[PDB]
Order: C-alpha cells, then structure tokens, then sequence
C-alpha cells in the first residue's frame, strides 16, 4: 500500500544537538570539555549532584534554580540533565508562559505538569490465547437438560498462529461472546483468561480472495505463539491516572459517547481525587507491584510565572509525592510578574527563593567561545578554515555566542554555491553582512527613526 | 519519599497540661506558639464552638506550616483537615466566593452509619439464563456454608457482577447485599482440568461456617460539600472528583443544612466539624476577606487557621497596606499566633531531625558547620545541604558526611543572600527591569 | 473526491479510518445522531494492541487507520487484559470510592422545590401540532 | 476567476539566479532590495535543504519596503511542495485557546509528513444487484468502457442494503477498507424521475477500468495528525476550529510515532516555514514561549517581519528595538529592507500597472513616480486603479497625466491627510473628546 | 413609510461625466467627496480589484454616513453592502479577528439563477411503485398530474404526514415539500376532527418561476462548518449544544473557495464582490488594524470603506501611540483618504428644506430661517431634530404648517447639549440636595 522510501535516514540539527550529557568523571568532577560542553565546570558538577539526587528515590519536592544571563547555557544544562536521566525517568519541560491556559485556572495547569513529571511503572502479566479460528465444534453433553433437546458440555475451538496451532477446549458460556461478536471460521480472535470471553480483530487475510467484493478489511494471522503469557511493563504518569479517573473513556451511554465526540475540555481535578490516587498508588508500591519513579519538572523562563503560581508551588512542593522542580531564570532584579509593588532577585519572590538550590551560570571566555564554535561547526556538518573559526569566535566575543552559531549555516550555503567544500573568511565576511545582529540593526533604527517621516520606522 | 515536613508527627505537647516539650514529635521550640496551637487543637476536638479564625504569623520559615502540619497529624484521619493554598481560589469555573464556600463545606464531615448485610459462602451451583439479542437476564445462585444451603434469585445487575467476577462453583464469595458488590475470597474445590482459559488457581479456603446472612454495621464519613454536589444534580456525580461542579445554588445548601440537622436529631448522622487551613492567606482579595468574615458566623462554619509571612503589606485588590496584608476589620475577628525565628541550638536540633529523617550520618563537625550555615544562610538552605552532602559523600564512598562534603556542597550551591550578591555583581549581564542587557564579553 | 491527493484539504482522509460516506454523514448528522452511530462500532484498533505485539508483528496497523495513533497505542486496552488488575483498579479509583462511600444509596438531602414541563408555542394550526410531536417527543432520539 | 488582483499578485517568485543566489535588478516581479533578496534566497536554500531546524529570521524595515513582498516571493519560490504557514500575530490572541497553544499549533502546521500510497478503488455505475438466500449475491457494474459481474459477500450485501444502492447509482468501493460510498446517480437517469430529493446529484459515468491502482502522494501537517487524534472525529475540527488546548501527551505520542515512520521509511518529514507578520504584536509571553519552541528538532524555520523602531514591548512598559525583547532578538538574525530609489519606484509602478492591465502614458508614469517619491509607494500604486477608472469615465484610450492629477486631487495621501487633521482639529473629536459642531 | 436620518439620500447625484451636481439626489455640497465616492463605486462595479481600502475622514455631522449609504444605493441591491461599527467586533464568542473574517465574507456575494418547478395540489393518488419509487397524483381546480417520485423525495413526502386528500406543496428540483393542509372536500369526513381544512388550489397544478438567489461566502462557511437548521435538533438543549460561532479555519475557507470556483466554471454561479463598511473605525484596536493589514492582501477581500471623525487621537490598545484619525500610520498608508468638510450656512438651509419635505413637514420662510440659524450656531443635527416636534406643536394648534411660534416652542422644550451643559454648570455648582451628581 504505502511505497516505502529506501533513502538513507539522517537527523535534523537544533541549537542543542551537540549536547550529549554533563561530561563528568566517575568522581563527578567536570571534564574541561566533554559531551559537547565547554566550561561551566561548576554548573555541570552541581547538575551532576542534582542528577544523582533525582536517581536517588529519597528526593521529594526539592527545588533548583539555574541562575545566569541569557546565553549562559541554562537550557543546555537542563537538557543535559534530561539526557543523563534518559527516557525511563520523566522529564517534563514547560515555560512559565504555558501556564496561562484559558481553559482551567493556572494552578491546575501547573499541577498537571507537576504530576506529569511523576511516573509510575506497573508490572502485570498478559495471558491470552490468540489465532485464526480454524474450527468451532460443540461437544454434546453426557446429561442433557430436560425440555431443551440441545445441551453442549464443551465448545472446542481451533486457533492457528504463524508459529503453531492448538485445539482449545472452552467453557460453553463463550457462545455468548461468539454470537455477539459474530466470530466465524477464518476470523482472528483472542481469548483472555481473566474473563473467558473473546474479541474479534478481523478476518484473516488468508481469506482476502473469498469474494470479488466483501465489506471488511482483512488482518494478518498473529505472528506470535498461539498462547501468550508475558510480563508487560507499562509506563504511566500520575497525570494519566488523574485524567483516566476524572474522564472515563469507554462509557457506552449516550452522554459518554456524546462527550467523546466533543472537545476533551480540561477540568480542575480535585485534591480529593489526587489524594485518593496517591493512597492507592502507595498501597501498590507497598505490595511491590509498582515502582514510583519521580522525574523532573523543568520550568524555563520561570520569571514568567506570577506570585500566585509561586505561592501554589509552596503547597505543591510540600506534597509527599512530587517531582524535583528545576527553574531557569535570567531576570536580574526585577518586578514580580503579579506583584507590581515587589521587586526581587531572579524575579523570584524571596519567600520562595529560600527553598531553591541556586546554581549560577557564568559568562564564557574568548577561548571557550572558540571551542564552542568548533563543536557547533562539526555538528551542523560545516567545516571551517582556522581563520574562519577565529573570525566567528571574534564576533562571539564582540556580539554574542548565539549570533555566531547562527552564522555557520548561512556561510556554508554561500560557500557551496561558490563551489567551495569548506567555508572561509570570505564567506563569514559575507554572511555577517547579509545577516545583521541586534545591535547593528538597532543602530539603523536609532539613525533612521530619529523622527517621524515618510520612510521612518514607526514608534 | 521524604518531604519538607515528613518528620513532623504531632504537636509535641503534654496532652494533660498542654505544656510544650522543648523537643518531641519532631517539633522544636516555638513553645508559646505550640501551646497556643494546642489550645486551638483542643477546641477543634471539642467541636462545641464554630467559626474561630486563628492566624499564625511570623517571618519565613519559623515553622508556621510545620505547626499546622503538626496539628493535622494530631487530629488523625477522622477529623477533616482541608489544606488550601489561597491561590487555589481564583478558579475559572467558579467565582472566588463559590470556591471559598466549597472549601468551608469540605471541612465539615457528616459521619453516617448504616447496617449493611453480607453473605459469605461456597458457591455450589450457578444458573444463568440470557435472552438472545440481549436485554433480560435471569439466574439462580446456590450458595453454601458448613451449616446452610440456599438458592437465591439473581437480577441483571447481580449477574453482570457475577460474570465480571467470573464466579464459578467451588468459589468462596462474599456479597454485600446492600451495595451489591462481590468479592471472591478463594476456592474450596480444586481448579478443574476439563477446560482451558479458566485463569488463576486462586487461594484455597475452607468453607465458611455459620449462617449465610450476617448484618454488618458500617460507618461512612462524607463532607457537606459531597452532599451538596450529588444533591444539586441528577447525574454526573463524578463532579465529586473531576471538579466539574459549577456554582451550586444556595437553595440546595439551605435544604442540605436543614436536613443534616434533622439527620443529627434522628441520630442518623454525627456532624464532625474540622479545620480549614488557608496557607498564604495574604493572597486573597478584599472580596474574599469580606466573604470569610461573614461565612465564619454560621453554625456550620469550620475552624479556620491561616498563615502569613507578610509585614505591613498591600492588600490585594485595593490601593492600601495593612498588617499581614489582611484587612483590619478581618483581623478584628482573628486571634493571632506569632512564631519566632530559631536560636542556634534550636537550629541544631531541627537539623539533627532532618538528618535522621533522611537517614544521613552527619559527623559532629559537619552538624556544627551546618548549624553555622543555618544561622547565616537559613534553615531551609542548611537542610538542602544535608541531602546534597550525602550524595557528594557517596561519590567519595565516605561512610559519614564529613566537613569536606558540607564545604563542597556549600561551594556548589548558593544560598539566597549569596545569589543576591551574585545578581548584583552581574547586573550588566542579567536582564534588568529595564529589559536592557549586554551579551558581549 | 476532487480534493483527495497531495496538498489538497482532504489528503488525510485516506489515513483517517472514515470513508467519504462516513465523513459526509458525520458532517451532516448532529452530535446525538453521530453518538448513536458510535454505539454500533467495534474498537478493533484496541484489540490489535493485544495481538500485534511482537517485533515480527511490527506493531501492525491497517494503513487506512495509520493516523489513529492514540487508538492503536493506549494503556486502557492492555490494563483490561492483564490478570493482575493493578492499573485497571488505578483507573477506576473515582468510580469505586464514590460507590464505596454509599453516596449512591444515601437519601437525597435536597430536591428542586418546583418542577415544570417545557414552555411550548401555542399556534392554531395542525402543522404546529405535528411539529411539536416531531421535536418535543422526537421518535428517533426516544 | 475567483482570484481578483491583489497587492502581491505580481510577485511570482524570489527572482534570483538558482546557481549563485545572486539577485538580478528585476525579475519575477521584484525590484531592488538586492541584499534582502539575496539573504532571503540564502534562507530559502536552508529551508529547502531542511536539516537546519528552528532558525529565526527577522525582516526589518520601514513601511512599504517589500518585507511582505519578499515573504510572498519566498513562498512562491519555495513552491507548493513545502508547508508555508502565514500567521498574523493578531491571530494568536484566541478566545478558544491559550496563546502558547495557538503558537504551538502554528508551529505544528509548518512540519509536513509525506506519505506515498497505492490503493485499489473500484468505481462505476451499478447496473444490477442480484441476491440469493437459502447469503450471497452478484453485482453488475459498468464504466463507459467495461461491464463486469462481481460476487458480493454477505457483509457487502448488508452494506449495499444499509446505503440504499439502486441501479443507475454511481458507487465507489475502496477495496482496502471494503467500505462502499455512493457518489450519486448517472446523469443518464436524469429522466428516470419527475421529482428528486434534496440529497441527490447527477454525475458522468466513470471512465476506463473499473478498479484502478493509482499512486498518490500525501503530505499532512503535524497539526492535522494532532487534531485528528484530539477526539473521536477530530478531523471535523480541522474545518470548524472547535478544538481545545490539546493535551501535550497526545503530541508526545504523535512525535514518537512520526519518528518511527521516518525510521521505517513509511514517511518523509518535510520541515517548512512559519511566517509571523507584524511579530511586534506578540507579547512578552509569546516571545518567551517561542524561545523554547525554536529549540526543538521539529521546529520550522520562522520568518518574521516588523516595521517598529524602538518601541514598547506589549505586555510590559519598557521599550526595545523592533518592539521585541533583547532576550528574543539574541536568537534572531535580521534582514534589513531599505527605501526605494525613484528608478526602482518607476519599475514597481510599471509592474503594478501591467498586473492591473492599465496602460500608462509615459508622462503619467513619470508623474506617478514623483508622487511615489513625494507621497509613498502604496499611494501612487493606488492612484493607478483610480486613474484607470477616471480615464474610463472619459472613455480615454490611455491613462493621461490629467487622469492621475484628478486622482491626486480627489484622494489625499497620508501626509496631506495629517495636515488636514491638524488644520481642522477643533472640528474633529480630540483625544480629550472636545469638539465644536458649530460653524 | 418611516423617515430615518438618511432617507432623503437617494444616491451620489453625479453627472454622466462623474462630476457632482451641487445639489442632487438629496445631497447638498460635499461635491469633491461625492465625486471621490463615485470613483469608489466604479472600482466596486468593475469587480477587478480585491481589498482596496478607503477612508472617509472629517468632523462629526459632515455627512460621512450619508456618503457611505449613497454608495450602497449606487451599487443597488445586487452588490452586497455589509455595514458594521468598529465596536461590533468585540464578540464574546470568538476572537475579533474571526469576526472581521466573517464580515469580509459577508461582503462577497454569490448569485445563482434557479428555476423552481412547483407542484401544488390535492393528493388524488399515492401509489408505491416498488418494494423504492412512489407515484403521486396531484389535482388542482384546473386538472390533475401524475409524478414519479425518487425514494428520497418519497420519504420526505412520507416524513411529513401526507395522505390522500391532503393538499401539498412540492418543489421539484430542490426536493422541498410541505403539507398545506387537508382538502375541504373532506371537511365533513367527521363532524369534529383536529384537522385543518383548506380549499383546493385554484390555479395551475404546475408552476415554473425563475428566482435569482443570492448567497454570500459566509453563508457557505456557516453551512459547511456545522450542521444547520433541522440537521441539528439537539441544539434545542442550549448550553454546549447551541450553534455557537467557532474560529473557522482558513483550510475550510480555502476549500470553500475551491468548490465555489468549480460552480463558477460550470457557469451556475456568478461571483459578486462588494463592500464592507466600518463606521467608527477608531473603535478598532491595534490588533484589528494589524489583522486588516494582512486580510486586505488576500485575493478575495472586498473593498473596505472606513469612517473616522477623530483628530490626532490615541489608537485603542496602544495608548503609547497617537495618530491621525486614530488609525495607525502603518495602516493609513494603505487607504485612499476622502476628506469631508463642514457645511456653509446656505448649505444648511438647503439640507433643512430637503429633510422638511422628506418628513412631510412644511415651513414658512421665517421658519426655515430660524431652523437654519440653529443649524449654523449650534449643530445641523440639532436643527433637523426640531422639525418633527414643531410639526406636532403646529398640529395641536390646528395649523397646517410649522411657523416661528412652533419652532420657538420646540427649541425651548428640547434643548441642545450646549445649553444643557450650561444648566449643568450653573446647577451642579455644588453637591447640594438639588445638585447633579459629579
Ligand atoms: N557550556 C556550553 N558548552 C557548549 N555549548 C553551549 C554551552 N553553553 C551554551 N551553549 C550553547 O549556546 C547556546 C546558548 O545557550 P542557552 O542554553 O540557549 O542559553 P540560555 O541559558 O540563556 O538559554 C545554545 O545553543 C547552547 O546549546
Ligand atoms: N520547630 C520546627 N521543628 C521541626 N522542623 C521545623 C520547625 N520549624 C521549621 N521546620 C522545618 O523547616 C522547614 C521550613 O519550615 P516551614 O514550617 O515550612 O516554614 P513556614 O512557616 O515559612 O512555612 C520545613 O521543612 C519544616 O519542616
Ligand atoms: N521590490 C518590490 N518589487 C515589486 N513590488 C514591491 C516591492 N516591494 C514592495 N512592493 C509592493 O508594494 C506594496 C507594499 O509593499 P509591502 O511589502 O506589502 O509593504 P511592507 O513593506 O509594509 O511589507 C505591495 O503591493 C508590494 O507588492
Ligand atoms: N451633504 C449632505 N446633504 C444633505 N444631507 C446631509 C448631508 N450630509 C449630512 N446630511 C444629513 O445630516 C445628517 C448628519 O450627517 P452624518 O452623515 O450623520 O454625519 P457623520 O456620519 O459624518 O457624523 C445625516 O444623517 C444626513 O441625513
């Protein structure tokens, strides 16, 4: 049906594709450049302890602040933390701007993400019989019931898979499932042993040629064993348990079915539900059938949170089940987003800041900027003459790190369209002239928009 | 997990004299405030008096939440203790007034008793009849003790339960006849061999003895809010949990207040009034305070406890300041508890409890240094360094947290005051309140 | 059918499981009528999640249902088939405890003090009487 | 047709040498702006190469300096093959969803998933249905060119019954799903009945082979897959809007599966462009979200335009260049568009006159170029249409200077209008509401 | 008929050459502004151009709304004229940029010339032909006719409770049908029944008439966005179910444009782009003008006419920015601007006479003089509002016409805002018991 593309796979490169980890010794000391990082040895070592905090299940509701100017690698450090944890531990990134939902109060939006950052791992065994129905045969009973004339003591079903077939002897009550489900010979079904009922996947595509037209799609014969008994490990967040309880999905009545045909509007999940969910979760943890695996809620531009968000986070972080929260901020001393009379450092209320482990991120030396240019070039696949490297690094000292990382691809285009397989000073000197930085542009504004005028900028 | 207050296991007072011990049940110091909270705790337990607003006041830290969490532990599970952050009240689904009304009514329990009746026996036989193409179902259960056999007719709802439970002969089952729920307790027969897919060979049990029927007195506690939600509706009682409930009309509450009183006179219910704890109460608006002040005056009002960090501070939603940031005609109705910042030996004792709760073996000099840090960086920061130094010690395989680990932790992680200096030392490179910044070296 | 390829606005309709007839029906019938249609259908993509598990099964999906990702991959189906009902119970907490609290059996503490039937148009014509019966006592909904 | 002549109809591409990317002084409708067009062509190269995720490019310049025109030319030169979401910043202030959802959706619109499929569809006019019971049946279908008899299964006869298929109907059967559709009735049956129901339409009979195996390429937005998974029939929300703040865990699943499709080669991911015009109408909460949004593998390249000088950012009270946060501008590279020389105006006004099919006399085009210098490009452009109509009112063959002069007399330029507002200030509602209605 | 404010404005009063006549079509003066509006009429009727903006700019009471309603009458009923105020767009249902989109598409018309074949008659026969087809016999006073009915129109006839002896209306092409009633030939089938008996139709059983139907592109949006009318009965519940506006996607509007052009190529439909007029455009905010700027670049957009009476004023939603007309200078560059000037005393006299004879009032010459004096010294709108009260006062004095006595009474019963402000200044001097509230 679909025409599979045989062409080679490759990965897009984004602003942080070069970062692969925190780059630490087994002693936890930062290597001066490793895993894509250059410098920030203090902040990487601190994040390494935070990583070991998260992997140790004693933590609940601790707070971290990544504090430092724009460009200083706070986003890179958060992503590196996430990569050090890996996919088995939740990392839930948001900005403060995402909390201003129109659809529920923002303390609900934040508590959703707070519970998204908390994972639950449940182990259960799946136990089914599974195949194409090869036969159905009633076993007439030894002692029939009077007045009925028919009495069946067993129904026998043949199931085949790709890997075998079995004669299956079933309690005759399965007649109810077969008759409702309209199971026929050549249909693919499974029998689940916790009910003894059956469900029909479809007709086996071995029968796809029975007619010139039949109104169903066929399905392949199951490629497993005819009997499955498997442990299954389910990734669950506690937010999944919130929604699954607060809006049940499978309801067969008109109001349920009309509900599932209309937009699944968020609702202000009660603390009573969440607190009972916690109690049943803690029960199953004590049974040992589930693991709690708290992860990371990361809030970037946390200075976009307002004082109502921060005061709720006080209560939230005090929960006995809670992720770690990592905050990033760049806002100096600034007015609290929802308390116009109050200024504080980082734009974080002094009440709340006292809870956080602050990690400072510092600027970069000229030689670190150069090393970052080397790492970024080989990641985007660009290759530079050393004089192009030094010119890119020089703009990085004079203007900004980000601006210079953004010159690499434009200059690579200009090089290849000039027939050069590597970029040189002539291309950098050309990329930097097509693509201005904010300062040179602001100078054009300041010179041209000194007044109103037919060709003036507008203000 | 271990949380911020997980070591708090009570208020730490002599139940006879209400004298605070200098350290017990995880609380330390605050003796005047702990005695005051113990008098409040006693008049909570006595139930006699309604609508007392008690404000716990103090600087940040100094245990105001810890005291309120100590109170909650000392009440136990039975008395309602509704924690509310004042920022929860600004719903989009309901007004602040309605959100406060629900928070009050969540804090009054109705403790309702019923005589359930239960069956427990071996299933000897099951018969089920089913209408082809659905609709009606019929059946009979034959169920046994060592001492009885009887045949019970079954309806559709019970047959749905029987088939969902996959009840079979030789199962030991119990049936709560009042709710209709079934539980399989085990089996007396072996699991058969004639059929496949029968599932789990559940626990063996001897047959139940005695009569099949037994009466069972059971007691359930429900809030006035939970009675509100199901009586404002025909359908959709999941709004108890999803929070879909709108602004419930006052006619419904006026009726419920009347009927719950009558249920008390009938002896059907006990009213168990509990606590609403409004943390960060300074975050409410003037409109909220001018609701609480008269909501308190009702016979079904809970006892309302509050905490505030604020000094003489602006009231939200108005142009002017007041003590605690709370209106004066509100504070008129409040008796205020003041908490006081800890001494170094109080800091040392708290940090020892935090260390023991986290199971961290501090060396004595590390506890001394953490105390010195506690005096100057703060109790929360000095607490954060305990779990951090434990991890650093584990990197070097140290069997105890040494001074080197606390110094290493102090180096890696800044306290608030040091971070404020770091901000002031980098005002050029951080984003200012003017939005200006310099990105260059 | 004139808009079913490339960048045209119904390009996706090959991979949503609806046919052109089903799309045309769902755009013209109201939410109640569409919900009645849903009552007939089988959640076959949930059964596929039980069967087409293994690497050999490639997590198979019928290509005309390719975009029904969240129907083909959903814990709700698996939790109902596992014999340890752990996640099954974790998803029913709210409905269980509501029932366990006896709130389904406790006497009503309030009811509306007045009740009324719907307001009606009164028009001195027979078409009005027919149209009242067709809407207010609507047979197909009923 | 239904496309009327618009402001950017003459813009037919970006007008550069495909080899060197060197622009030429005019082509494809564009004139001048050479460095900005060369920069736009360099951005278009990395859009088409696609590997560079999440770059942001600001087109900055005065009014009427071709910022939108260059964005149109880039979209034309990019072709239909690649997504090009065009968003006014005003559109993000939705009442039905949060601003960050509205930005998320626009980001998701700009990544295409491309799939190629062959599937068997049988289409034709029904000639007869025959049924036996003792379930089976036979179906006779014709095209203009074939007739054949097909055995129908039991479920197929039920589907025919449910859908009331008669002879003379045109039906389609997708053999992959098995589902029937009725397209209509053959126009040959136009005389079969005197009265026809509202839901009946006639068609030409299908042509060629009865069952066909066309190969078709499909490109769908990530936003479409989201809205399809939003709810049971979410595809209807693609048209009515009618969608919530979609849950992040749905998008999490979709991104993971689209990666599987790219690994398995079932699909090709086609990253396109989001163009945010008047990006200075965003607020501080939009910009801070966009920072994180750009920093992801599935982020498009984002083009944006501003004409603001140093101006206050919205949602705050400090000013900044372009009206944008410096925290945001650090992530951006800026293309600057200049004013036009009279010779570039003369060319653009000729291109507009050709697109508007207006025959300017040379003197009229000269005078109109003076007006463009003295009163701006858009005003002189708008006088072209006006002078054509005035010339038609006198049945003139060509637009003369007298037709431009009368156009200039009748319609004020902005500067002459501002002068009129200053001259009559007491007759007009002031910023403090004062006015005098008397003579 | 009733006399509203503009009911004397019949058109622009332009010469064949497009020059304005100094008094014609009920205008006086504004000649330069009427001539400019004439070119806008030509621009619209040519239907060549999308999305040209026009601004009417000038003091209150200078005739900006007379001019816009004169255009509307030069265009005639065929071309869609969609008037709104800039304050109408602050809907609670959807973002104001969606409200602008809906109003742009109301300004674009689509004309279909449909032939309706109507059969109206007493049902003389109903013969189910297949077991699908029905045959129905219909009778008028002038003959009977048989019709072959498709199963679809049959079940419509059968969903209505049609029986033999009923009178019905059928539209042959549309498939619409109605039970008109029971034929009164059966009126004595019982002595009482809950039934409505109607005479047999006395004309031809068959009629053919051609109706030039007009829709708009917004009508096509609404019909395609959601089931409408009898398709959605559950709408009767209200709340979630009522037919709320939703923020239509441009996917839908682009796909509607595709279908609409198909029927234009078939020649079935004629496209008629028209006008969106926004009065009090200064009530639009900076986000609206930001949207209009883009939306005017779409290939379909109507001609937009704006009116403003503001001087230099702050734009709404950006108090930091003051601009002429209250229109952002960014957007003002896009507009053809027509200034409207104040009227001379002699022009005020002529407008008074025009409206007098339009209200049916008749005046002495001195009565015209005194009213015109109030027009010059106070306001044109005030002096015209004197005319109707003075006619009532003259009538109850038994006089056939208004005279100075009746205006000198009207002007003292009914004060202008200026003398009223003087009363407020003299009486609200303090917050006393008989003071005005400050
Ligand atoms: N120490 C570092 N080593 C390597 N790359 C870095 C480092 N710090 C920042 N970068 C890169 O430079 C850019 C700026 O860092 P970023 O984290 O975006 O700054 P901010 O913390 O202000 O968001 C990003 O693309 C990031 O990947
Ligand atoms: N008297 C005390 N005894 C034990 N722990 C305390 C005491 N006071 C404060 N703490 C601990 O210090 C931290 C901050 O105290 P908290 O009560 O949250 O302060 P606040 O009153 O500002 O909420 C908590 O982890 C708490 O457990
Ligand atoms: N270089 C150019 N060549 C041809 N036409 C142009 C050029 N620049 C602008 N125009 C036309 O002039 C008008 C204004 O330019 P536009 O880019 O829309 O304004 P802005 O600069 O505000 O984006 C449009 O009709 C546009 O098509
Ligand atoms: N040029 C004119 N000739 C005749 N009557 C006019 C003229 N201009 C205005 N009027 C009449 O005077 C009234 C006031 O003008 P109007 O258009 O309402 O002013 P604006 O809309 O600019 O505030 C109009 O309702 C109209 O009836």
């Amino acid at each position: 049906i679909s025409e599979v593309r045989g062409n080679t796979r490759d990965h897009r490169t984004a602003a942080h594709t070069h970062i692969k980890g925190l780059g630490l010794n087994s002693s936890g000391i930062a290597e001066k450049q490793a895993a894509g990082f250059v410098g920030q040895c203090a902040a990487r070592e601190a994040c390494g302890v935070v990583v070991d905090l998260i992997k140790a299940h004693k933590m609940a509701g601790r707070g971290v602040l990544l504090a430092g100017g724009p460009g200083t690698g706070k986003t890179a450090l958060a992503l590196a933390i996430s990569q050090e944890l890996g996919t088995k531990i939740p990392f839930c990134p948001i900005t403060g701007s995402e909390i201003y939902s129109t659809e529920v109060k923002k303390t609900e939006v934040l508590m959703e993400n707070f519970r998204r950052a908390i994972g639950l791992r449940v182990r259960e065994t799946k136990d089914v019989y599974e195949g194409e129905v090869t036969e159905m045969t009633p076993e007439e009973a030894e002692n029939p019931l009077g007045g009925y004339g028919k009495t069946i003591s067993t129904l026998l079903i043949g199931l085949k898979s790709a890997r075998g077939q079995k004669k299956l002897r079933l309690d005759p009550s399965i007649y109810e499932a077969i008759q409702k489900e309209r199971v026929q010979v050549g249909d693919v079904i499974y029998i689940e042993t916790n009910t003894g009922a059956c469900k029909r996947v479809g007709r086996s595509d071995a029968y796809a040629t029975e007619f010139d037209l039949e109104a169903e799609e066929y399905v392949p014969i199951p490629k497993g064993e005819v009997h499955k008994k498997k442990e299954i490990v389910q990734d669950v967040t506690l937010h999944d348990l919130d929604v699954a309880n607060a809006r049940p999905q499978g309801g067969q009545d008109i109001i349920s079915m009309m509900g599932q045909l209309m937009k699944p509007k968020m609702t202000e999940i009660t603390d009573k539900l969440r607190m009972e969910i916690n109690k049943v979760v803690q029960k199953y943890i004590n049974q040992g059938v589930a693991e709690l695996i708290p992860g990371v809620l990361f809030i970037d531009e946390a200075h976009m949170l307002d004082i109502e968000c921060f005061t709720y986070l006080n209560k939230a972080l005090e929960s006995p089940i809670a992720p770690i929260v990592v905050l990033a901020s760049n806002r100096g001393i600034a007015t609290i987003r929802g308390a116009d009379d109050l200024k504080a450092a980082h734009g974080i209320p002094p009440d709340f800041l006292q809870r956080l482990l602050i990690i400072p991120t510092h600027p970069y030396e000229p030689d670190e900027i150069r090393r970052i240019v080397r790492i970024r070039a080989q990641t985007e696949g660009v290759q530079l003459t050393d004089a192009a490297v030094d010119r890119v690094a020089e703009h990085g000292v004079r203007i900004s790190l980000r601006y210079c990382l953004q010159l690499l691809a434009p200059a690579s285009i200009l090089a290849r369209v000039n027939g050069r397989t590597q970029v040189d000073v002539q291309d950098i000197a050309e990329a930097e002239e097509l693509f201005l930085d904010a300062r040179r542009s602001a100078n054009i504004l300041t010179s041209t928009g000194e007044s109103g005028g037919l060709h003036g900028f507008i203000s | 997990l271990i949380a911020a207050h997980s070591h708090i296991r009570g208020l730490g007072v002599d139940a006879d004299t209400l004298e605070p011990r200098p350290s017990s049940q995880g609380l330390v110091g605050q003796e005047k405030a702990r005695k005051a909270a113990a008098v409040v705790l006693e008049m909570i337990k006595q139930g006699k008096i309604a609508g007392r607003a008690v404000l716990i006041a103090g600087p940040p830290s100094t245990g105001k939440t810890a005291i309120a969490m100590g109170m909650a532990q000392s009440l136990g599970q039975d008395v309602p203790f509704t924690t509310l952050a004042a920022s929860e009240i600004f719903s989009l689904e309901m007004s602040k007034t309605e959100a406060l009304t629900q928070a009050f009514r969540k804090s009054i329990g109705v403790r309702i008793k019923e005589e359930s009746e239960i069956m427990e026996g071996e299933v000897v036989e099951i018969q089920i009849d089913r209408s082809v193409t659905g609709g009606a179902k019929q059946g009979k259960l034959t169920i046994k003790t060592t001492d009885m056999e009887a045949i019970y007719d079954m309806g559709s709802k019970m047959i749905d339960a029987m088939t969902k439970e996959r009840v079979m002969a030789g199962d030991i089952i119990s049936i709560d006849k009042s709710s209709g729920k079934i539980t399989k307790l085990g089996r007396s027969y072996a699991r058969s061999r004639d059929y496949d897919a029968m599932g789990v060979d559940t626990k063996f049990l001897q047959c139940p003895e005695g009569e099949l029927q037994k009466r069972k007195e059971v007691v359930h506690t429900v809030s006035l809010h939970e009675i509100d939600v199901i009586n404002s509706r025909t359908q959709g009682f999941l709004a108890l949990f999803s929070g879909d409930t709108g602004e419930i009309r006052s006619e419904i509450r006026d009726q419920i207040n009347t009927k719950v009183a009558e249920w008390k006179e009938e002896g059907k219910a006990e009213i168990v009034p509990g606590v609403l704890f409004i943390d960060e109460v300074h975050m409410l608006d003037i409109e909220c305070f001018s609701y609480i002040n008269r909501a308190l005056e009702s016979d079904l009002a809970p006892i309302v406890i509050m905490a505030s960090n604020r000094g003489v501070s602006r009231i939200r939603g108005t142009d002017y300041k007041s003590p605690h940031g709370l209106p004066l005609d509100f504070l008129d109705r409040v008796v205020i508890i003041n908490t006081h910042p800890y001494t170094p030996d109080e800091l040392r004792q708290i940090l020892s409890i935090r260390a023991q709760e986290e199971e961290v073996d501090l060396t004595p000099d590390a506890l001394a240094l953490l105390t010195k840090i506690g005096q100057e960086a703060g109790l929360r920061y000095a607490s954060n360094l305990i779990t951090t130094s434990q991890l650093i010690a584990a990197k070097r395989r140290a069997k105890q947290v040494g001074v080197e680990d606390v110094q290493r932790s102090f180096k890696l992680f800044y306290d608030p005051a040091r971070s404020v200096r770091f901000v002031q030392e980098s005002e050029k490179r951080l984003i200012g309140n003017d939005g200006v910044v310099d990105f260059s070296y | 059918r004139s808009s079913l390829e490339g960048i045209e606005n119904f390009t996706w309709l090959r991979f949503v499981d609806t046919s052109l007839q089903e799309a045309y029906r769902a755009s013209h019938t109201d939410v109640f009528a569409r919900a009645v249609d849903l009552a007939s259908k089988q959640n076959r993509l949930g059964h596929m999640q039980i069967v087409y598990d293994e690497p050999e099964d490639k997590k198979w999906t019928p290509v005309h249902a390719l975009f029904q990702i969240c129907e083909r991959e959903n814990p709700k189906a698996v939790a109902e088939i596992t014999t340890e009902g752990v996640l099954r119970d974790l998803m029913n907490i709210a409905r269980v405890k509501y029932r366990e609290l006896g709130l389904c059996r406790l006497e009503k503490a309030a009811r509306p003090r007045a009740s009324a039937p719907p307001i009606e148009v009164v028009c001195d014509s027979r078409s009005a009487v027919i149209e009242r019966e067709n809407i207010m006592f609507h047979p197909a909904m009923r």
